């Protein structure tokens, strides 16, 4: 095991959710409508 | 004054990765890259308490991989907009940061399980068989298979899976002036006309 | 204004792979590629809440393979349309994404079972026979067969099976202006006429 | 087994259904007629 | 006199790292660098009891790594401002110091655990197996796996994780004259006009 | 262990807090409003 | 056996029926007359 | 141990006190006001 500390302290990573490219467009659109508000 | 305010270097806008791509993360990543596209979902936060509305514009990206940090280092290709009757299509330079860090965080995946296992096995046989010959004292096939299997296994290269639905932030690392297509078209005509 | 609105970079339209192709997935894939063709089935979703009807147009593609990600990296060749009495035939640059990811997901297939088995066997005989000679102490044929069989087996290269009926999404990675054949023909005549 | 996690988290793959090229054209056409609607 | 007072060499202003970046800390760090951006949060402390208000301006940075001191050596790229109706976009040279020291303090991270373990194991088998053969007296597979695994493991390079929320100090290592975009634009026109 | 003293005497280091790039902008803004005061 | 799945999922293949080149022309002609109809 | 005397006779060294760059400026300023006097 290389000596230097071998761990990031972020934990959070991306999560492939196997969502169709197209459905992501709608997911982006309504969020823009609501998050901006 | 032009309709679009000057976009300065450093500005950032939130986004939703529409197209997910597999980042080639080997020694030749920045040459052999994979396309990927993100849509904007927020208002560009300009440097000093300034906000410009850019929602629904499409940004084309291009990305490779980096195994040391387990992140996908991406570079913006172009930005496209369709507001009112005016269409925007410009080349810009910028990067994308995820969770406060340049690049998008992802894992590293190897599809070498079976091939690497076979290599090990083939010669695990070869070596203990040399000891079996030491016992019977009073391999070529395994060697050839090991060589071929190593040659096949070395072909694979680490990949970073970056998918869709994730939330990222796009940064314009150099400032640019947002301009429309017909306006730029007219400019090109004026420059070509050679008004001496 | 022209009949066709400017198609911007980043736009995406849903599709149904009509022609399935076997992607050459070896070190020389991008040179030795296989043709494959997709038909459009939805309305191009333009960048900002804009939709253009392009249904039934044929898009010709060209594709190779990539073993690291187990996907087929494809590139658009041309787009053909027949609307009303106007025929479209244009060269465009774009890629195809499946399940939110660039490329089409597929498995990797090897037809090397019998040949690789024979190689192993031939010399599995050779080696234990060397130990049989160690026992009788008081292979050339196997070696030659192994060499020939390895030479034959190395010929094969991984293939990605991509078939028909699957659902994909076509992306125009650079924006282009949709134009008709006769209109482009007239333009060519105007440019050649040299209106000085 | 190479150390890095050797698994995608998508699962879904293509399904060669051995459908004739031609029949795919009709399958595309009626879907376009119905999905668009 | 111009609106902006002359910014002299040596001046320092406090900051909050907005964009966190992974610093490439290997022998080729200063060539292969990673972008990172900081926002100003205090008033530039000028050399002699002088203070200038620069709050909310965005500064673009570019950084690499240094393993000997476990710090990220960063270099300023550009500074952008939006005050009143005047936009600033200038190239400046400077560095960033954290906790009284040039660079930003961070740890060193290796993702080589599994690969380096596998190499060790493979041949830990090889060697004791040579002694097992010494015992049975009356490895090739392990060697090949070790070679391939070392070749894969050498690819990785130390990374310095620098995140967001941290507090740093930006230093202008050469003095510059703060100027607006239109004023610089007019100057360019005057210089090009060739007032001979 | 290399002979020279192998320890810095600073202790304090950076702390990745996994804060979104955007939220850092607000964290910078209000601090500027309050720290300057 | 190479690790990757070594099987196509199509099954259907061509079937040399040893039919004379000429007879194939008639087989094509009447099918064109009937399949088109 | 190399033969030549391996010891400086100064003893005094620098003392990293982990003081923020900025606070050092104030520490310099008041000292200048008082030390000069």
């Amino acid at each position: 095991c290389a000596g230097v500390k071998s761990s990031f302290d972020c934990d959070a990573t991306t999560s492939d959710t196997c969502m169709t490219m197209t459905k992501a467009n709608q997911l982006a659109r309504d969020k823009a409508a609501k998050q901006a508000g | 004054k032009p309709r679009f305010p000057w976009i300065s270097s450093g500005s950032f806008v939130e986004a939703i990765v529409v197209e997910g791509a597999d980042a080639n993360a080997s020694v030749t990543g920045d040459k052999n890259t994979a396309p990927m596209q993100l849509r904007l979902t927020g208002k560009v936060q300009m440097p000093n308490d300034e906000e410009f509305d850019l929602t629904g514009c499409f940004v084309t990206l291009e990305a490779w991989g980096d195994v040391s940090s387990e992140r996908a280092i991406v570079r913006s290709r172009s930005i496209s907009c369709k507001l009112g009757d005016d269409d925007i299509d410009q080349k810009i330079a910028g990067h994308v940061s995820f969770m406060g860090k340049n690049g998008i965080k992802g894992e590293v995946v190897m599809r070498n399980g079976q091939i690497l296992l076979y290599a090990g096995g083939a010669g695990f046989l070869d070596g203990i068989g040399k000891g079996i010959e030491k016992a019977s004292s009073t391999s070529s096939a395994a060697k050839t298979l090991s060589d071929y299997y190593i040659k096949r296994a070395e072909q694979y290269h680490p990949v970073i899976p970056i998918g869709a639905g994730n939330e990222v932030t796009l940064v314009f690392q150099d400032g640019f002036q947002l301009e429309t297509l017909e306006e730029a078209r007219a400019k090109a005509a004026a420059r070509k006309k050679q008004n001496q």
